[PDB]
């Protein structure tokens, strides 16, 4: 890749060609209605499926 | 009012005028484009990097 990361790989026992992709990792955030309010929150993953 | 025909007229034609300049070839938007030019140069560097 450009940032010298190895995508694709080749398998050293039957020659099968496999791409490799990262696990999913992103942001967390935390929705509140304030803690005056009440002590619940709601949370968002971000960039996620 | 004693001239409001052709005003009309010649608003119209402005109109024209302006699609037709938009539609064939435009760098009057280049300002919109000059934003998005700097914001890939700067995240190509940072991969890069
Ligand atoms: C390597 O061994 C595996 C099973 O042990 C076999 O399926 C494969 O074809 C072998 N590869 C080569 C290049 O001999
Ligand atoms: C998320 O994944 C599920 C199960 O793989 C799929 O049914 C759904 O359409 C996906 N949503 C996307 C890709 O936005």
């Amino acid at each position: 890749d450009v940032s010298d990361f190895t995508d694709s790989v080749r398998d050293p026992k039957t020659s099968e060609i496999l791409d490799i992709s990262p696990c999913s990792f992103g942001g967390v955030s935390v929705i509140t209605p304030g803690t005056n309010a009440s002590s619940e929150v709601a949370v968002l993953y971000q960039d996620v499926n | 009012y004693e001239n409001q025909k052709q005003i009309a007229n010649q608003f119209n034609k402005a109109i024209s005028q302006i699609q037709e300049s938009l539609t064939t070839t435009s760098t009057a938007l280049g300002k919109l484009q000059d934003v998005v030019n700097q914001n890939a140069q700067a995240l190509n560097t940072l991969v890069k990097q």
